[PDB]
């Protein structure tokens, strides 16, 4: 979208991923696996939580009545009161509508950015030992064991260890 | 032949929300910001409260029968009802609305005694079948209906003064009787032209009883219109009258601050709340509400919408 | 030596707009959010409407000549004009503004007949050259000027009561005549001190004609001040008078709801609109407007600015 | 700007491009051409359209008058009415001003993002068969026919087909 | 073995701010948006101003001793004080608040002379020890206390009319005396029933002096209640009275527009300001303030918060 | 954060950098140096300044009093006035709070974007003669003299001049 990833170069989400918002799918020698990235997930939830905390929780000033529900009130004053309440309601409803529209735009777009941020993390960590599919995948030109996959997702992968090996498959 | 892929989660049934650019984005989850359900009861837990039932707040000050149980007391919320009675004997109060507000924002009243005495030539115990008591004919508990002791006699030019010896402002109510006939006026008071003059250091005004034919209510065709002010501490208020005054036997002292609720909703001593309205009570953490424009207490702001969903998730892209 | 390049469009003459950070960004296109042009006419298409011209809304109830064509009817917008006449015979109405509002928010009035009769000793057909008709001296069509049939005679202590037998509240207007001389008072009514007393189950008040020298208008130096209330269904309102009352021959019933417009702008039955003001009518999709703080109907919110451009394009970087 | 592209690493727009907001210029064997990307264009216009739809179209509550235009009104009540209308106008004008400022910032920046998103799409699709000019151009180290250009702009370009060839010019 | 690295700056002590997502982000610098400190003085530089001290704006029109220095003049701001005196002789003004507002928004008053004459049978120079002057008993400078020249005599039925020959609307004040005793009434005016009738082309009303016993203030137990209207250009206003009227020797003409300040803060001719309140003056560029809900002039909007920091720097990530 | 750089792949700020908001650290043959980028710094400050100009500077309508401070005012009208002022204050304080929250989010994130934009500038200008550390550093596979460093920071660096050389160390 704004950050090109979610609903962008990734053409869909993964209904199977139930452990977190963001995650990895791998294919290798020992077969296929899936796993969620807890850290990026929590970056995104925490910000949502910050929004909710702002939304909820507001000290309100105390208001006493000015219109009697059961008495009759004088007509002119009643009309002025009505004008003022209606006017104030138009303001609040406009406000509430903008709040939600702008929050929602931002919320969607930050969710996109966290997804990108993770993608960019992995790309950098691979340096030259892999290249970019164009659809969220990194094609790994070396034997990346289940343990090696885990090292990527654990952000402990050492590109230097597989570098010259990987730089081979490069050209054939 | 080895690869790693990045993805985001998704759900089978997304929620739809608005953004700046798109009126219908499907996201993974969202949550309501506008409160549309309230409680059909008055949540009084944690409140020293007073349900006046059919006693009307003004009735508390003058002492209508309906209000016998409510002539004094202390509270932090006051509950008025649609029923409520202020005037057993038909009439009106000048600046009513200012007065009930004053009362409804009070959280308590005490009654101080005026000490007024009248004695011979003057009957200080007029009653009426419109203000029945236990049972029998009776009257407003905090006022005296003064009438010529005898006959159709001229009522004595009289002077009573209430001295505020307290440290706080008192509220003084009194009534002026407006009879239905010249005959009636003459029976109760003189043939003399009638005048009631009321004066403090801050207040001064005067009233004249006035005869007229009028629909019978309840009851009667006469009327007693009420009037009030506040008498400052260490100040005095003097009534000069020659008949027609419904004098005060007690004055009122409004004590604290309190929250005034007008609702026919049933009391429930087992929920707390800070926000009320005619239909009942409102308990919500959300900043906005849809139930009513007219609320009292600490309330979510009213808006003109059933729903305003706030996204709590990413764009939902299924398949 | 082979390549592909990426680029964005641009234009020769950009539009300038404000952002959070930069008061003057040139963008490719933008569009106005504040409406600054309105229609110099009253757009009445699709509306059953009533132009009162020189008839004033109050004049509709009492029946000024100017309002002869506007004593009854039904409508969904009402148009008042700066000209307008309510009082052929000079005077004033107590709580005028509340009343015209009531009227201006009505969308229709019916006139119900009081049925009042007076008969001997009393002339129920006083007229005046300030309220001319076809042509000749005349009076407010919905009221009777009551005067001692003879002479300089005492006017009879009289009683008339209007009974509301309808299901809806009626609006009762009446007038009190205030003459310019003791002589004039005596000619029309007695030497007796004068008093008019009015009483329903909800209303009660009384009035005294009062002599005074006053500038001549139009016309005359006398005045007729008007007074009103609402009589509830199944209630009665009684006039006790001994001269000075300008009594009602008809009462008014305000029917629906309707939109009240005050403007001297010409009617145009060929445009629709929902928003009006003194200068005319406002038709725009924009949320904001600059024409007036005082509007009625469904209107863009007023703002204190000529222009607020909304960008509808990218940053414009020419060359 | 915020996304670095429009008024960033691209030093100007193209007055000649009249078929869309975003597009490609190519240089090759058969010479020069220009063409607009309809898809990214429409991403950006649709969002602008969403903004306009929000702006326009608001149900208004109905207001009746409280100030008489032709009568005189009581002085104190008139002043209280005046205070209230003035106060409400200050709020709406402030609101209108913020609305436009924040929308305009967002509109400009989302336009920048869609431009980046497209650039990023092309970069990814080329993988190793081209490298980054630094000014919105991709230098193609292989014979990219007009048809081949079209395959890029049609997002149907197969990098594998020209890969090893392109990986040659690489080093000379 | 060669490399270049990119970085951002940071600081040892960051400032904390709120964002949409995080209630406590540390940034490098921020700045306050809510003004919480004001000036404990009235900043009058650049203003032709008037400090009334203990003179009350109403006292300017009727001419209380306290206001002797303030009966006329021109200004662009007016300063009222908590002290202030309007009534040397005890009383009240009907529609006070409308009136002082009118005055407090004026920026100047001129006094035009009524030209009223009374002559024989009538003493136009009543005084009182409640309105002392240089020193001695005296009275409101712009009014005449009219009393039966002799005795306990019937006061002559009298007529005075003020003619507005100016191009602008004048403001006319007058008083009605309400004595403490029937005796007092009889001494000053007749035994005749008393009536004051006032009439212009736009105004008409009437008043009756009314006897009553009342607390002594200052002073005396009598009262003088004041009343006012605006007389349009080329119009006349006529008083018909037989005793009780405190007539006008001068009428007032309110001139321009001006800013009205109510504060006990000391004047300071060496600061400018555009925004004031009870506690003093407010000078700030910030759009919001915390000092008071009640301000006058051009002010930052009031908010319910001590502080609202606006980030003027990046996220601060130290080490 | 939103743009991944500040408080993202850069793990901290540089208290030592006092000449600007953004800047470079280099290591080479002749040793170590530090320097601020004036252009990106000024992009960011100018935008902050724009915010402050908007915040400050607002024409205010003139208000006269409607409540007397020293007189008593009628109770009902006083209560209607109080309701209106309280209502208006709730709107302003809500507004002030949203203004600051949204501005702050945007200010922080634009600061993050200008940092990225500069990082991206340098990456592009190096093309193939350097690769990405993952933490804001570019490892230069050729002899980059102090003067050569300065050419990068002056944005006058010619990648072609060191290209084939740098493409060597690549594979060893
Ligand atoms: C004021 O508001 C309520 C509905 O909101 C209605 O009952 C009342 O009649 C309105 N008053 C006028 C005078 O338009
Ligand atoms: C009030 O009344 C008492 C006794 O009648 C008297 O001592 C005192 O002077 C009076 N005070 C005032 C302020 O009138
Ligand atoms: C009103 O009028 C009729 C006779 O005028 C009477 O029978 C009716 O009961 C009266 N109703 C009320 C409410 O006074
Ligand atoms: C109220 O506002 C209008 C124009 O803004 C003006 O003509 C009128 O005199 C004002 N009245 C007061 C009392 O401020
Ligand atoms: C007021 O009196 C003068 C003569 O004194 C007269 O010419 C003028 O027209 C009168 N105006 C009114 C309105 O009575
Ligand atoms: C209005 O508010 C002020 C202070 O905020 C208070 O002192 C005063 O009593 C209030 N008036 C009413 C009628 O509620």
């Amino acid at each position: 979208g704004l950050f090109g990833a979610i609903a962008g170069f990734l053409e869909n989400g993964w209904e199977g991923m139930v452990d977190g918002w963001y995650g990895f799918r791998h294919q290798n020698a020992q077969g296929t696996g899936q796993a969620a990235d807890y850290k990026s997930t929590q970056a995104a939830i925490d910000q949502i939580t910050g929004k909710l905390n702002r939304l909820v929780e507001k000290t309100n000033t105390e208001f006493e009545s000015i219109e009697s529900e059961f008495s009759e009130i004088e007509h002119q004053i009643g009309n002025v009161i009505n004008w003022t309440k209606d006017s104030i309601t138009d303001i609040w409803t406009y406000q509430a509508e903008l709040l939600v529209a702008m929050e929602n735009q931002h919320t969607i777009d930050m969710a996109d950015s966290e997804m990108l941020n993770l993608y960019e993390r992995v790309r950098k960590q691979l340096r030259q030992n892999a290249e970019e599919d164009g659809k969220g995948c990194f094609e790994i030109y070396h034997a990346c064991d289940d343990s090696c996959m885990e090292s990527i997702r654990n952000n402990t992968y050492d590109h230097s260890q597989y570098r010259e090996e990987a730089l081979l498959n490069r050209l054939n | 032949g080895d690869k790693i892929c990045l993805g985001h989660h998704a759900v089978a049934n997304g929620t739809i929300v608005k953004t700046l650019t798109n009126e219908q984005e499907e996201v993974t989850n969202a949550t309501e910001t506008v409160e549309s359900t309230g409680i059909n009861r008055l949540c009084m837990k944690g409140r020293k409260h007073k349900d006046l039932g059919n006693c009307h707040p003004i009735g508390m000050l003058i002492g209508t029968p309906a209000c016998d149980l409510h002539l004094t007391g202390m509270w932090d919320t006051l509950i008025e009802r649609e029923n409520a009675i202020a005037y057993c004997y038909p009439g009106a109060t000048v600046n009513v609305e200012a007065l009930r507000q004053k009362i409804m924002e009070s959280g308590g009243i005490n009654k101080i005694s005026t000490g007024f005495t009248y004695g011979s030539s003057i009957n200080s115990a007029g009653t009426t079948r419109a203000c029945m008591r236990n049972g029998g004919n009776s009257f407003y508990a905090e006022l005296k209906w003064l009438v010529s002791k005898s006959k159709g006699q001229n009522f004595p030019q009289t002077t009573n003064t209430y001295r505020n010896t307290d440290t706080a402002e008192h509220l003084i109510m009194w009534g002026i009787h407006h009879p239905s006939s010249t005959q009636e006026k003459n029976d109760l008071y003189g043939t003399q032209s009638l005048s009631i003059s009321v004066g403090s250091s801050t207040y001064r005004n005067n009233f004249v009883p006035v005869v007229g034919a009028r629909p019978q209510v309840n009851g009667q065709s006469g009327r007693i219109d009420f009037h009030w002010t506040l008498v400052q501490p260490g100040d005095n208020i003097t009534f000069s009258h020659n008949g027609g005054l419904i004098a005060p036997s007690r004055v009122s002292k409004l004590i604290g601050r309190g929250l005034g609720i007008q609702s026919d909703a049933p009391i429930d001593n087992n929920c707390e709340s800070k926000c009320f309205w005619r239909g009942g009570s409102i308990n919500t953490r959300l900043p906005f509400q849809n139930l009513s424009p007219r609320t009292v207490g600490q309330c979510p702001k009213y808006v003109n919408r059933r729903s305003l969903m706030l996204a709590t998730g990413m764009r939902n892209v299924p398949e």
